[PDB]
């Protein structure tokens, strides 16, 4: 699932999947 | 930032780890 | 869809909803 | 945190903007 584009709604849901319970930061405008 | 390397183009596991907390 | 218990990717995307451009951090251990 | 306000109980729009950056 994660090499390929991901945007919006779908890039959360890779980042969601991969970090777990670490959870991660989403922070588009960088 | 995550945007330029993962949805304007090919995302990887390595990038998307590095916005794990 | 804010006023209701959301859990996993329901939450991520509830985030993802409100937050917009500013995006988020998901910080699920705190 | 955020799962305790808005999973285990009912979220609000007031808690969901603290996570915004
Ligand atoms: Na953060």
């Amino acid at each position: 699932f994660v090499n390929q584009h991901l945007c919006g709604s779908h890039l959360v849901e890779a980042l969601y999947l991969v970090c777990g319970e670490r959870g991660f930061f989403y922070t588009p405008k960088t | 930032g995550i945007v330029e390397q993962c949805c304007t183009s090919i995302c990887s596991l390595y990038q998307l780890e590095n916005y794990c907390n």
